[PDB]
């Protein structure tokens, strides 16, 4: 009964842009990973810090479910020690992440005949993001010596760029929904278990 | 064009100490540099012109030197009334004058451990539709303290803003208020808001945390 | 003994025009050139334009070149500063400054007190005040004066009776164009329910006075 | 005291399927996960796939993901490894390994002896042996067992009478897909014509036995 | 993904010496490293797990240390039975496990001068249509010896292949056989085949040469 | 009466190419800068070393009036500490220049329907020009190891390139007439004053 | 009578690819260089270590005749201290070579209306060739981190690239036959003399 | 191909001193280097061949050494008759021989302050249509003196040409004549022609100037 | 004791042909190879071409390959150098040089005195001489011999009476193709008006002799 609502995350009708990575908190519920085991439609399923198998026999203080959307080529980028647009300007991981990562194409859902541009990504930022940092600031980037006084143009760019997702897009360019399931265990009682 | 860099950005000094400030230019200027003084709130005031000329009515403790790109302003013995922000301005470019970034001098006192407090949004703001969280730092020294906001233990940046009070006249310690804000739909979507503080006077980082609607 | 008086500062919508006046005293306004210096809130100085002693030579900064006007009337010892088609970038404090003429290079000898100019496409709006109560070694409470326009606003504690430990945080112009300010005061944890605390704020431009009680969170 | 028995290894053409069996003993096969590790000739270890203790969770390496299958029968304490549509890259030695479950991270506690699997689109072919005679301080002679398929082949000198100084070089799979091997033995230069030397080789899979004499080059 | 580098590639050590082996990762892992032992031909065997845990039934001379990217395995006193190849394997990537390149440890004996011999193709192979030349190195130490094939004093590469025997149980020296091969049309087109050898134990390179069909 | 003939410089019918920067010497005449003050048609008017205002109350030993033609984009380049084609190969300033610089478009005058190519510029030179150096050498540049023996072709280029000036050219590409007014004051009597 | 058969080398009907540089050995025969002297059809004839003239009055232990085919642009590359594709991946010389080099176009013979692609060259190799090294290994080059397991594709390239030789090809792209004549003299009797 | 660099470009030496000259090649040559001597005006002459062989009839003071890329020619004790220009030439490239840039050796005397003079065009040249200005340097040592032409205090380059006399037999000092030339239309367009001279023997630069048609 | 004689040098228009002769003496011209070396004015040496002892082997520099010709007649001990379609780059001094044959590498043993060759598409033109007078511790005067072609020209002072302090500057070929030369002589400042100074110049190829007086500038 007291089962963790992972379904609403993976079966969510809509997702967020990567720069605005959506988060869910999971606590005080039974940890049922069978949905992952049964679900064979996972494009990529890679864990770190702990094996996915001996998890339903293991407790933790809390669980964090990160969700966002990228393209196929950026799937490799969702991991520790990764570099790239998504790695540094839209989402990040520490050098000691403990959890799992899942990715699956959503071209049938996250693409339009006219192109699905609802999902965006940060393309510029004066410094790399800190681990598990979310940035949605609408500040105009200063690319040149001339300050950008809230206006766009020369050396003044909109930080967000919209993805081009269409049914005809390439595999590396078709949309993919990505989830990060992180388990935290501190010197506190664990309210979630298998 | 021409850029002027003044160092240090801010320094702590006590009465009787000899202070030195450096100002550097992109290119060389013979003696076309000036030093001005401006107290908080008060209008700007001149101290030295030409980099090697004492202004009339200015105490002799102020001395200027240097030529080309690097210039120095030195105070033989600091005084309480000298605690102000000093600007260095070049003059070689008459029609495109530029000023230094500024150097605010504070009183070199003992290290003050910040007093940190957390305050959730009031239900009245909940009615309005917005939500704001206040993280307060008071009686800390120096002012260089990092304030970080955590949403469900998640670092957030750019969504808040910090405001620093001037150095206090009584204990010479600063106060900082960070207001973390978002909309109603964005407030209930999370549960935990925490404000981590990193300061020189803290042996370990200190964070104040709470859970939505629990009091 | 040099006296300068800036005046004419105010608030207006972007794209409008404003005239500023500097009054000279205790010196020959006719025999020296004049500069206008503006300083944005929290930033440093910014040169704008300069006029000769005789008012025949005119120069302006590139940022405003062809947009501002500088003129003077030595008969009146007055300096006029007209700013047509103003942008939001023009919100700052302006000062007038003497030439000095001691070198072939311009320095700044004297300054006025300056006047404030603001640009914003928004109407005056009543402030909203909210309490900032403590919880469960002393404690502290405060009030937030948010969503008010324009500056300034006056804040007191216990109608001014509460003075020690009071800190009125500098205001900041948020993205909505309005202002928000925080006022705080620390009190011993022993006295939290006996003494009543009411932050009294007045906003003369909007003609609004509000006294808000603050009580500790209860649950 | 842990015993593991790999079996079912063999040789097949590319694109076919093979089933491998690991038999568990002296431990609870049901209460631990299992990994399959393959090691190519001359290379090191390579992880393939892993199965849970309960056989409900399955994972495979990217190199074979969607191409292999791992299953187990705890009732029989047996581990099954099915490899469909095999490539030439799959020629290696496979081992089965216990989980251990001592940490949240996988280590390898015990291993079996392993079984050999080979992939090649070629039929068995009779070996060809050639003598390697010395010339004109000792000397040495040998035989080359070239163009034989598959492994292995057995080599002896003087029908096993000649033992000391004998070195049987490891075989290598040449570009033609066949195998070649060199066997050598050093003898004093004094005895070259009196003692006869015959390398005796047997190849059971091809059912071929050949004894080749070696005599010094004459001209 | 993740790559593991184990050093040295191969080392010579004698009994009683203290051996150290280093393993490095592309990125940082806390303690997700294991050391295994595998004798030639025999199946792999575990020595150390977690990089800081002795396996049961393993001699105490094996010790593990290190965290993050660099790990060390140390043997206080080497033993004859310990002469095997050691693999270091990371575990941080559960579903993409990777192993080290391997480190084979040989017995640190005296330098052995290679015994080099040359052998031409037999007429029987000439009948077949192919041609093969054998260059033999025997009783040399260490195994690091360069074998170069010369066709009419011309260096040839990639057309042959080398096979190395395991370290001998009697004298602990290796044997190498290089087979240089080509077709009949390609054999008579040249005249001289020579096998130059470069080894640590050779003061000068040694080459064995011959002329086609001369004996 | 003894007024300095600045008009013939600014109202000169024709100008020179930048590499052949024309010079005029001004001495023993009254320094009337009113023409600059009245003239509002100056595209750019920037001084260094001394303010333009308190100049008609100041004397100097001599005045040098440099004139040449560039494009709009190169206007920024006429200044100390500047870098570029014009900065290094066609005209230069010291690190202690004392004077003023003026620039104004002359597209109506210095452009042709067929393109005004009369004005040229140096494009190559083995070393940067010394301050206030004029170079009009017709030497062929050696760009490669092969010496250029007075002939053009491979690694042998004509040092001068002609500007393309047409009425339809862009603002940064339309012609601009540029003047440098330098004042020199030595330990000698000053024969020019306001 | 006992004359060295240099003719069959220079008048060979067919040649080899550069990576498979053909070699001939010359020993125990009379050294007649007149063919070189008479032959004026040599595109390039450059010697090093010893003058070509006083050679027919000089003996050596052995002679090596290297032959291959390149394009015109690569002619310069056949020499000590040379760098390039041919210099490092297909043919090499020591820092103390002693001999001569000859090159001549063979466009009339080594070109086809459909393009003569019979001649190839190595384009990749993980290390530069040793002096006088011949490499014809068909190993696939590993250009990326992913190992190439005997298959071509991403970061997996065929080491040989075929030349494009046609009658219409440029001078630097038309075929050229190249010969290296090296003389070796050791502490052994010289069996070849003029 | 092959390039040869000889250093120094020119050196000052006195009688009895030991001179050393270095010659460097782009690549390595065993001993295929020669040293030749050539007096001003006289035809070239050989000194050393093979870099390690004294030529017959050559004084023993000349000695050669070096191999590969760098070679040295050394004179144990300099003599007055040895003051000539020395060329170093490589021989590895028989059919593309190349020579060194040359090294002229002068007599190491005391520093001579240049005598500088200015001479305007004659009216006869004014009639012709051209104009030429002569700047003369005489009796200076060493020859390394910069001559700069100023037109109305404006530096001009490339429009003139300099000619240097050989080292004098009497005082061993050089003479330089710079001829600055232009057309009639280009001569009256300016007013002042000045010839600045920079030399080692000058404490400050010396310039000779004049004004057009003033005498 | 080796004697070589270059001859046939001269001046011609570009694109023409010239033949040069080197005469051998006191050695076997037939048993050694010959090289031609050219040295441009002010530059160093430049190799051109080489011929065998027997005259059957021929080689030339790339800069002239296929443009020059080298031949010899051992019967006459003569060496012939033909240069067809000459360029302006060919103006230099040519020398003939012996082979030496002491090594497998070419060195240069002996050289001739050399002969001069010039290329220019211009006719001989009368020199123009101009005085170089001093002004107001000694002084100096000179004459400029400008716009003359070809070389050489002879200069004297006081018809040769004035010798000490005379410096005849090397000529230079200006862009117009002609030559200019400067002659100078220093005289004490005391003697400037009493002694008359006349530079006497002769140009035999043009058959021109001019004596120009020099007098100090007067104004
Ligand atoms: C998510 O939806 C799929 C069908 O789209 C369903 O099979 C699955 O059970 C759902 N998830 C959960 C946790 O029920
Ligand atoms: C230059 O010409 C303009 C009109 O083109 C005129 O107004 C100005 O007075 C002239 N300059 C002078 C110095 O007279
Ligand atoms: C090679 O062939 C040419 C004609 O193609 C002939 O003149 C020459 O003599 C031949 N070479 C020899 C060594 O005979």
């Amino acid at each position: 009964t007291n089962l963790c609502p992972f379904g609403e995350v993976f079966n969510a009708t809509r997702f967020a842009s990567v720069y605005a990575w959506n988060r869910k908190r999971i606590s005080n519920c039974v940890a049922d990973y069978s949905v992952l085991y049964n679900s064979a439609s996972f494009s990529t399923f890679k864990c770190y810090g702990v094996s996915p198998t001996k998890l339903n026999d293991l407790c933790f203080t809390n669980v964090y479910a990160d969700s966002f959307v990228i393209r196929g080529d950026e799937v490799r980028q969702i991991a520790p020690g990764q570099t790239g647009k998504i790695a540094d300007y839209n989402y990040k991981l520490p050098d000691d992440f403990t959890g799992c990562v899942i990715a699956w194409n959503s071209n049938n859902l996250d693409s339009k005949v006219g192109g699905n541009y609802n999902y965006l990504y940060r393309l510029f930022r004066k410094s790399n993001l800190k681990p598990f940092e979310r940035d949605i600031s609408t500040e105009i980037y200063q690319a040149g010596s001339t300050p950008c006084n809230g206006v766009e143009g020369f050396n003044c760019y909109f930080p967000l760029q919209s993805y081009g997702f269409q049914p005809t897009n390439g595999v590396g360019y078709q949309p993919y929904r990505v989830v990060v399931l992180s388990f935290e265990l501190l010197h506190a009682p664990a309210t979630v278990c298998g | 064009d021409i850029q002027m860099t003044q160092s240090p950005s801010s320094l702590s000094a006590s009465v009787g100490d000899r202070v030195t400030i450096t100002c550097r230019a992109s290119q060389s200027i013979s003696s076309y540099l000036n030093w001005y003084q401006q107290k908080p709130g008060k209008a700007p005031k001149l101290l030295i012109y030409a980099a090697s000329s004492l202004q009339s009515g200015v105490p002799s403790r102020f001395s200027g030197s240097g030529s080309g790109t690097d210039f120095t302003l030195t105070i033989s013995s600091l005084q309480p009334e000298d605690f102000a922000t000093y600007y260095c301005q070049q003059s070689y470019s008459t029609l495109a004058l530029t000023f230094g970034g500024g150097t605010k001098v504070e009183i070199k006192r003992t290290v003050a451990a910040p007093s940190v407090f957390i305050f959730p949004p009031s239900d009245e703001q909940l009615k309005s539709g917005t939500a704001s969280v206040v993280c307060l730092l008071n009686n800390f020294y120096p002012r260089e303290a990092k304030v970080q906001w955590k949403v469900d233990n998640a670092l957030q940046s750019g969504n808040s803003q910090e405001s620093v009070t001037e150095q206090d006249s009584k204990d010479s310690t600063y106060s900082l208020s960070s207001t973390l804000t978002l909309s109603k739909a964005d407030y209930e979507k999370h549960k935990v808001y925490a404000c981590e503080v990193t300061h020189q006077g803290l042996s370990s980082p200190v964070t104040k945390s709470f859970n939505r609607g629990e009091c | 003994e040099v006296q300068l008086v800036e005046s004419g500062g105010g608030v207006v919508q972007p794209g409008r025009s404003l005239r500023l006046s500097c009054a000279a005293s205790a010196f020959t306004f006719s025999s020296y050139d004049m500069h206008w210096v503006r300083q944005a809130p929290g930033k440093g100085l910014e040169w704008v334009a300069v006029i000769s002693y005789d008012g025949s030579n005119k120069y302006y900064a590139d940022s405003v070149k062809g947009r501002f006007t500088i003129s003077r009337d030595n008969s009146k010892n007055t300096l006029y500063l007209q700013m047509n088609s103003l942008r939001a970038e023009d919100t700052a404090v302006y000062y007038c400054a003497k030439d000095g003429g001691k070198l072939w290079v311009y320095y700044f000898d004297y300054w006025g007190q300056g006047t404030l100019v603001t640009v914003s496409s928004a109407s005056t709006k009543g402030p909203s005040v909210f309490p900032l109560a403590p919880s469960s070694g002393t404690a502290a409470l405060g009030c937030l004066v948010k969503d008010y326009f324009p500056e300034p606003v006056t804040v007191s504690w216990n109608s001014g009776a509460l003075t020690s430990g009071v800190h009125t945080f500098p205001a900041v112009l948020q993205s909505s164009g309005l202002y928000s300010l925080s006022s705080v005061v620390t009190v011993p944890s022993s006295s939290l329910g006996t003494q009543t605390y009411i932050c009294n704020v007045n906003h003369k431009p909007s003609n609004t006075k509000v006294d808000k009680r603050v009580e500790p969170k209860s649950c």
